[PDB]
RNA sequence: CCCAAAAGAAGUCUUUCUUUUGGGUUUAACCAGGAU
DNA sequence: GAGGATAAAATACTATATCCTGGTTAAAGGGTTTTCT
DNA sequence: AGAAAACCCTTTTGTTATATAGTATTTTATCCTC
């Protein structure tokens, strides 16, 4: 919800979400770049890190 | 001189259209206030 | 009946139940994101959200007392509607009516605006930061550069 | 869009009338205009993809 | 020319131009004296308009009074506006930051109406902001200009558009008023004329018709000859007429209580009343027109009527059955067709005076209510006039319109150009226009009616291209606000010279030809065949019989700016437009100079804009010097002119003037008498002559860019000056004395030691960065912030003048300040790399290698080149006037002379006289349209004089042979080298370059500031972050994201890490993400960071 | 879970949020529309700028000034209610209107 | 984290150490004008 | 003739590159209070 | 004792919107069926 949330329709996605009570596993690149932790792709995979 | 020596620095443009808009190269000092830029790059740039 | 069932079953699966619709407090967000800058003169600039709760503060306290001191139904229904419309525009202005409008017939930055559009604290601020040690200048090109 | 059928008839060397660059001016302007909004687009398809 | 004393500037013109450029800043400054009604304007309406002569301030005030209450009782009326001389002149009022006004006065009378008792005053309305004679409003010190408006006409508009689902015509009808409520009959599928009154849901038209008052019969009577209005009539569903009323009110209004009287009461009031239903002037004027009503009598009433109504829905339904033309009872026939929007005979130009005229009515109107209010709450016998009018709401309109709006802008001063090019602007976008973002492609292109009224290359660059243009040279502004164009009429194929002004319809009427044709000198054509300009723009071949009108002369397009270009016929429009917006942004050197190759339109442009200083009346020179020049006019009287040294402009640029006069020549009324700014002896002047070469070299002018000898540096060729100015106020505050002192707390000696003993800067010491220039202490709430304004990050250069306000004087301060000590700060900017220098053709490049003088490919007599430009940008670009201009340069630098031994050369035949010779550095001007051509040009080089010994340096080709001066060999082939007019753009690199380590952060969110002036720091974007994910590195991301930007700890510890050589530490979180929690939960979300 | 921040991320879980809640994560009652008094130039009390709802104004100094020296720590102001702390609580605490 | 002022000590003829007080957002939002 | 079902129209919401600099930032009215004459 | 200039509070006809393109959900209108 939250990549999505920052696409588009920021007030549909947050409401639709807030109602089903969804939890976010963080995955992704732009989560990732959100919060300030190293994206899981390029050098920040675990093989290379 | 001594410090800027083999330290790489990013040189970006806008709109950083594609993968190659953000490129490293070695910082060297020149007379002026005029980053200079090499000719071989301008169409990765896209830059005039 | 299909279209229903999304929000039936979302409320049935989880423990949160639906009364969170309907509020009986309303949050207030920390002073530090709200300030008042208090420009040279005493210009002091307030933002939206400042005349927002304003309003709905001034309200509640309106309704508070009359409901106090006794009143008949017809008064006191139309004060809980102002502080119905009042809520509304604070949480999201524009959405119902004519916004709220204060200087020069401008429409206010209610919170919901906060996170929208490219000026919000999603795409102008979280995706996209001012660093440090960094600069910009005209380019030239010089041919004894190597690559 | 349809085609002027005068046509212009003078080279930029002999240099045009006063109606010819008239009717060029016509195509001209649409060019930038084009590029403009075109450039303004194309950052949207960008962006979804 | 027609000017006493202009420099002889020849011309190679062919076509000779009966009409004479009109007066460049006419527009604005006879749109406003209409507005006070100058006796100027009286007797120019008198000779034309004499029939109905009124100011705008009058008719605001007739159409205001009288001002009565219910019962009518009693009235108040105005009348005879007045105004008294201005309270100081304008360099006092631009200098102690005084608004330029005079006072208005105006006679109001009280009557009663039931005891006989007149009562009349004069009472003040305020202070009025006048106009410099020069075209320009002036406010709070500062130079504003008024910029025309763009909009649609009131009146009725038709269109037809396909319907995709039917694929039937459908047509509609608008009938747009000025300050009313519209309404609109359409048609659509399902033959249904209806009606839209308001903007309200759809009905059909029987409905209005039978509220008019219109029987069941008398519709199918008159409406009987189309099967629409006969179904409409079967299917209406309306009873009588108060049905009919009802209905309506259940639409316009909702939810409301129905009854007769007030439905009745509201659809009158609605159009049939000269209170909520104003169609203006114009827009009766363009009615009447386009459905024939009343040809004859005069425009007096603005409101709706019943035959009107009933006469467009003819007009509608007609259109509808494909009809040709219409006769309407009581009316001459007219065509039945479509209109158009961008034909400009449907845009009017509200110019500077409609504007202020709004704001005034808008104004009057608060101050009426108000004084209606006030009519009934106060006993009568004593009221009197003054006791009724509020003149705070009026000074308060006034005050808001030149204060805050998007047409009351800042005069760009950049050059006189600019000045007077931005008094003649017309644009689009503002209240009551389109908008930037809203705009489609319709719009911005350029109609065909355009022709002589608005010119078509110059306009802007960026997201405005098409909402803002230029008038053109001959345009003038009719009464309505309409734009005409002159034209010379030909009566039976012989070119009279009686000019009539034609505006757009009669233009399209008529058949025009061209300017450049060939007269037979006897105003008759040489073959009967000539392009024409039909009815629709189109371009076609009629004989020299029909032909009904010719254009007074060629440029009658191009405006002032696009009018200056050499050789302009043979540059694209796309090039030509960046060369016409790209001498708005000069710089005024130390020294000018006049152009080599100009078009006869500098000296026009400069005496117009109103930068020199022009003798009002002839007589002989007394004194003269730097300071002022006194004239002693030819019977007793004597006059003195002071100059402007070193002031600065809006934009920070240098607006010197020096006389040009000596102690005993004489003047002549009109005559140049004091350069300005970028005029050399009244001729605009924004550049300098330089040698120029078309080699590419060494590749250092690769992709455009521009490479300069270095005798520009050393002579000061291209040396502009540029002045700061910085502002200090001292406020009172509550806690209060605060004061301007010299002793600053916890300060050095050294630093003090500029100061004087007031505490300002002494003038003639380099303020440069990290100086004291004032010193300011206020108290903390010793108790006091020293608040010393300090030279901001990144100036220098002198302190040139001071200038401290105080309360003590009894001057006008802002309300809670004591002092508000202002200082300016002068340098003088050279060239170098980064600049952006450009011709005029829009050659434009950025000064690249500012080589030594030594190694400069050097012509065969050691003369060396001072610039090079790359071929590889003249052939793609089409801009090839330049190279014409080149070789012309050098013909004028080098002199010629056309050998006439036996009998003129066959390509010199049409040449004109006294220009088979020219000396060397002579002047000459190529018209825009008609100017040299090919052949003329190739004759000029094949001849030219020696230098200095027998040779010549430039052969028949027009290319040299130059020595390459940084090796010694000479370049295997000829170059081409002439004379070019570079100018320097107001783009220098010495504004741009800014750098940051660490500085300032925010509030807010703890993200450094943006823009050089805090200190700034660089915008890491959102699509620069998908490069950095694309190529797969992390940790740089997440530096620059973390611990670059806003995690609060690890700025400290990397400083501290990178100081002491300790491998930096790890990144937090950012503070932005704490910031969206506490967003989030403010709405009710319940946010939480599990683990 | 991990209060108010550092690494231990795993997972962001939204939800509708109950007058309960709301109650829970405010420090006080905003009952005044009072934003700052002009002659004192300092937060009003029971205002959108109290100090006793959202902190102090000033590192370690209460609204009284009964206490302004770091050793007293985390003390309740006995006269004004102030809590002694950093000023960077007041872009934590929040409010709710009743 | 950083700067300013006052006092004490050491050496140099001007830097270091100790104590007290004061402190840091030229912020921010709008409209307008430009550049590539 | 009445009720249900399907097109139609009618409204409601969403989106439409990057960067930089310059000027303003409230007025107006009602009610109350104090000083001067 | 009355008049004039200075505090403290409140709050902001339908305006002017020259929009397109797409989708998604509610009326409503009319047609078909029993
Ligand atoms: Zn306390």
């Amino acid at each position: 919800w939250l990549s999505a949330a920052s696409f588009q329709e920021t007030t549909r996605v947050l409401t639709d979400a807030a109602i089903n009570c969804r939890s976010d596993k963080l995955n992704g690149l732009k989560e990732n770049v959100i919060i300030g932790k190293l994206i899981p792709a390029g050098t920040g995979i675990n093989r290379y890190r | 001189e001594e410090v800027i020596a083999e330290h790489p620095v990013l040189l970006n443009r806008a709109p950083t259209l594609h993968r190659l808009g953000i490129q490293a190269f070695e910082p060297m000092l020149v007379e002026g206030k005029a980053i200079q830029l090499h000719p071989l790059v301008c169409e990765a740039f896209n830059a005039d | 009946a299909l279209k229903r069932l999304k929000v039936v079953a979302a409320f049935q699966q989880s423990g949160n139940s639906p009364m969170g619709m309907v509020l009986d407090a309303v949050p207030v967000i920390p002073p530090e994101l709200r300030p008042m800058v208090q420009l040279d003169g005493g210009r002091f600039a307030t933002s939206d959200l400042n005349d927002l709760y304003r309003r709905v503060i001034n309200r509640n306290n309106r309704l508070k007392r009359l409901i106090d001191l006794g009143a008949p139904e017809i008064i006191v229904n139309n004060e809980k509607r102002m502080l119905q419309e009042s809520v509304d525009a604070l949480f999201d202005n524009g959405r119902r009516g004519r916004p709220v409008t204060g200087p020069g017939n401008r429409p206010l930055k209610s919170l919901s605006d906060l996170l929208k559009g490219k000026q919000g604290r999603f795409r102008q601020n979280l995706l996209g930061k001012r660093v440090d040690y960094s600069g910009r200048s005209v380019i030239v090109v010089g041919p004894q550069l190597k690559l | 869009g349809e085609f002027i059928p005068r046509p212009v008839k003078s080279s930029f060397r002999e240099g045009l009338t006063v109606l010819e660059y008239f009717i060029n001016t016509h195509g001209a302007r649409k060019g930038l205009a084009d590029t403009a909004l075109r450039t303004a687009d194309s950052g949207y398809l960008t962006r979804r993809l | 020319n027609s000017v006493p004393g202009a420099p002889n500037r020849v011309s190679f013109a062919k076509l000779r131009e009966p009409l004479e450029v009109p007066g460049l800043l006419d527009v604005q400054t006879d749109s406003f004296e209409w507005l006070i009604g100058s006796p100027r304007w009286r007797e120019s309406a008198a000779e034309r308009g004499d029939v109905n002569p009124v100011g705008g301030l009058e008719e605001v005030l007739y159409e205001l009074s009288p001002i009565e209450d219910f019962s009518g009782s009693m009235s108040l009326s105005f009348s005879d506006p007045r105004f008294d001389d201005v309270k100081a002149p304008v360099d006092e009022c631009k200098d102690k930051d005084m608004t330029y006004a005079a006072p208005l006065f105006v006679t109001a009378e009280f009557i009663n109406n039931n005891t006989g008792e007149i009562k009349s005053q004069t009472v003040f309305m305020g202070d009025f902001p006048m106009m410099t004679e020069k075209g320009t409003f002036i406010i709070n010190g500062t130079e504003r200009v008024v910029v025309s408006q763009l909009v649609r006409s009131p009146g009725v508009y038709f269109d037809e558009t396909i319907d995709k689902s039917t694929d039937k015509t459908l047509h509609s009808v608008k009938v747009i008023p000025s300050r009313g409520a519209w309404l609109e009959f359409d048609v659509d599928k399902r033959d249904t004329v209806g009606v839209r009154i308001d903007r309200k849901r759809r009905q059909p038209v029987t409905v209005l018709l039978k509220a008019l008052g219109w029987t069941s019969e008398q519709i199918v009577e008159r409406f009987g000859f189309s099967e629409i209005m006969r179904s409409t009539l079967e299917k209406d569903n309306t009873v009588g007429t108060d049905e009919a009323l009802l209905d309506i009110y259940r639409k316009l209004r909702p939810g409301e209580p129905p009854t007769k009287e007030s439905a009745q009461t509201l659809l009158e009031n609605l159009f049939f009343k000269e209170k909520r239903y104003d169609l203006a002037r114009v827009g009766r004027y363009k009615v009447n027109k386009k459905l024939g009503l009343h040809v004859g009598e005069p425009i007096t009433s603005s409101t709706l009527t019943e035959e009107d109504v009933v006469a467009t829905i003819e007009y509608l339904v007609r259109l509808h059955e494909g009809q040709t033309t219409m006769t309407v009872p009581g009316g001459v026939e007219v065509p039945v067709e479509t209109d158009d929007i961008d034909h400009f005979g449907n845009r009017r130009l509200r110019t500077v005076g409609e504007l202020i005229q709004n704001q005034i009515r808008v104004g009057m109107s608060r101050m009426e209510r108000v004084v209606r209010e006030r009519m009934t709450t106060q006993d009568v016998e004593a009221i009197t006039p003054q006791t009724l009018i509020n003149i705070r709401p009026v000074v308060a309109a006034i005050k808001e319109f030149f204060g805050t709006s998007q047409l009351s802008q800042f005069m760009d001063q950049n050059n006189p150009l600019s000045g007077l090019t931005h008094k003649r602007r017309l644009s689009a976008l503002g209240p009551g226009g389109l908008s930037r973002e809203r705009a489609g492609l319709e719009v911005r292109d350029v109609h065909p009616s355009h022709y002589g009224r608005m010119c078509p290359i110059e306009t802007p660059e960026g997201p405005n291209i098409g909402l803002i243009g230029s008038l053109s040279v001959y345009a003038r502004v009719n009464p309505f606000g309409f734009i005409e164009t002159p034209y010379r009429k030909v009566v039976d194929g012989v070119v009279s010279d009686e000019i009539v002004y034609l505006t757009a319809d009669e233009e399209d009427r008529h058949v025009v030809a061209q300017a450049n044709s060939p007269i037979d000198a006897d105003g008759r054509f040489v073959e009967p065949r000539v392009l024409v300009r039909r009815k629709a723009g189109e371009v076609e071949y009629v004989p020299s019989s029909e032909v009904d009108y010719m254009d007074v002369s060629p440029r009658q397009m191009v405006s002032v700016a696009t009018a200056m270009i050499p050789f302009l016929e043979h540059d694209d429009a796309n090039r030509a437009l960046m060369g016409a917006n790209m001498q708005r942004q000069a710089v005024p050197l130390v020294r000018s100079e006049a152009p080599l190759v100009g078009t006869g339109m500098e000296l026009r442009a400069a005496i117009d804009a109103g930068d020199v200083v022009v003798a009002e009346e002839s007589g002989v020179i007394e004194e003269v010097s730097a300071d002022y020049i006194t004239v002693m006019h030819d019977n007793g009287t004597r006059r003195t002119y002071r100059m402007r040294k070193f002031a600065r402009s809006n934009h920070g640029t240098c607006a010197n003037q020096c006389p040009i006069v000596d102690a005993g020549d004489r003047v002549e009324a009109g005559q140049v008498i004091a350069d300005g700014p970028c005029t050399d002896d009244g001729e605009m002047a924004l550049g300098k002559n330089l040698l120029v070469a078309i080699m590419p070299w060494e590749g250092h002018n690769y992709e455009d860019a521009i490479i300069l000898s270095n005798r520009l540096v050393e002579e000061d060729v291209l040396t502009s000056i540029h002045i700061e100015e910085h502002e200090i106020d001292a406020r009172d505050t509550k806690l209060g004395a605060e004061e301007i002192t010299r002793d600053i707390p916890n300060i050095s000696d050294e630093v003090l030691a500029d100061l004087d003993e007031r505490g300002i800067v002494r003038i003639g010491a380099e303020v440069r960065d990290g100086d004291i220039l004032v010193g300011k202490v206020t108290p903390k709430g010793r108790e006091v912030r020293d608040t010393s304004l300090k030279v901001p990050h990144g100036e220098s250069g002198k302190v040139i003048g001071i200038r401290v306000f105080s309360r003590e004087d009894e001057d006008e301060l802002p309300a809670g300040v004591n002092e508000l000590v202002r200082v300016y700060v002068a340098q003088k900017r050279k060239i170098s790399d980064g600049d952006k220098l450009a011709g005029r053709h829009g050659n434009k490049g950025v000064i690249g290698k500012i080589l030594p003088v030594e190694d400069m490919p050097f012509l065969a007599d050691g003369t060396p080149v001072d610039i090079i430009l790359n071929t590889h940008g003249v052939p793609r670009r089409m801009n090839i006037g330049q190279i014409l201009e080149t070789h012309l340069g050098w013909c004028a630098h080098s002199g010629w002379k056309v050998d006439a031994a036996k009998g003129v050369p066959d390509w010199a035949a049409r040449l004109p006289d006294e220009l088979l010779e020219a000396q060397p550095n002579a002047i000459v001007s190529t018209p825009v349209f008609d100017g040299a051509q090919e052949a003329e040009l190739q004759g000029l080089l094949s001849c030219t004089l020696p230098n200095r010994d027998g040779d010549v340096l430039v052969d028949a080709d027009g290319k040299a042979m130059l020595f390459d001066g940084r090796s010694g060999e000479p370049f295997p082939y000829p170059v081409t080298v002439g004379y070019m007019y570079i100018m320097k753009l107001h783009h220098l690199v010495d504004d741009k370059i800014h750098a940051r380590s660490t500085g300032p952060y925010s509030m807010i969110t703890q993200q450094p500031l943006g823009g050089k002036a805090q200190f700034g720091g660089q915008r890491f974007g959102e699509m620069e972050c998908w490069a950095m994910q694309a190529y797969g590195a992390a940790y740089t991301l997440q530096e620059l994201l973390t611990i670059k930007s806003d995690d609060t700890v690890g700025r400290v510890k990397v400083y501290e890490a990178i100081v002491k050589g300790e491998n930096i530490p790890e990144p937090g979180i950012p503070e932005s993400f704490k910031v969206l929690l506490k967003e989030l939960q403010s709405l009710c979300l319940n946010v939480e960071v599990l683990s | 879970g991990a209060m108010l921040d550092v690494n231990f991320f795993d997972e962001l879980r939204i939800g509708l949020a109950t007058a309960e809640d709301i109650r829970q994560w405010s420090y006080g009652e905003v009952k005044k529309p009072e934003t700052i008094n002009y002659r004192t130039l300092k937060p009003e009390k029971d205002g959108l700028f109290c100090e006793k709802i959202f902190g102090p104004t000033r590192d370690w100094e209460c609204y009284c000034g009964k206490y302004k020296r770091v050793r007293f720590k985390g003390i309740i102001c006995e006269r004004c209610g102030v809590e002694v702390t950093r000023a960077k609580v007041r872009r934590e605490r929040m409010g709710h209107i009743e």
